[PDB]
């Protein structure tokens, strides 16, 4: 099953589950610098 | 580097949902419009007054000016 995977396969599978999805985020501590779900959401697309 | 040197904040949790999991303009009636009224109400008496008081002054002076153009018969009741 592992020798079956090729780059092309990885891209299609990650795109399938990662690309343009709205993620869940958990931040704890002195997190002031990390910000805006919006900004983080937009990090879900474009190379 | 303006984010991170702002202020000392402790013990505050915030929860928010991706824009795609929620409505853009929720509770237009139940919540929205009521507040719109609430706010209108709150201010109406601080703002409106001086504006209305100006309107009068406008209307008064505006007409009184016209009145000063019309003639007064009491100037000719003997001009025969």
């Amino acid at each position: 099953r592992i020798s079956a995977v090729d780059a092309r396969m990885v891209r299609d599978v990650c795109s399938k589950y990662i690309y343009d999805k709205c993620p869940a985020l958990a931040a704890v501590g002195p997190i002031e610098q990390l910000l805006d779900y919006n900004r983080i959401r937009s990090g879900m697309y474009w190379i | 580097i303006h984010f991170g040197n702002l202020a000392r904040v402790r013990h505050i949790i915030t929860y928010s949902l991706s824009p795609f999991e929620q409505r853009a303009i929720p509770n237009i009636f139940s919540d929205a419009l009521p507040n719109v009224w609430r706010r209108f109400s709150s201010q109406v008496f601080k703002v409106a007054p001086p504006f209305l008081g100006a309107y009068l002054l406008y209307s008064w002076g505006t007409q009184e000016f016209e009145r000063l153009k019309r003639k007064n018969p009491a100037d000719y009741e003997n001009d025969q």
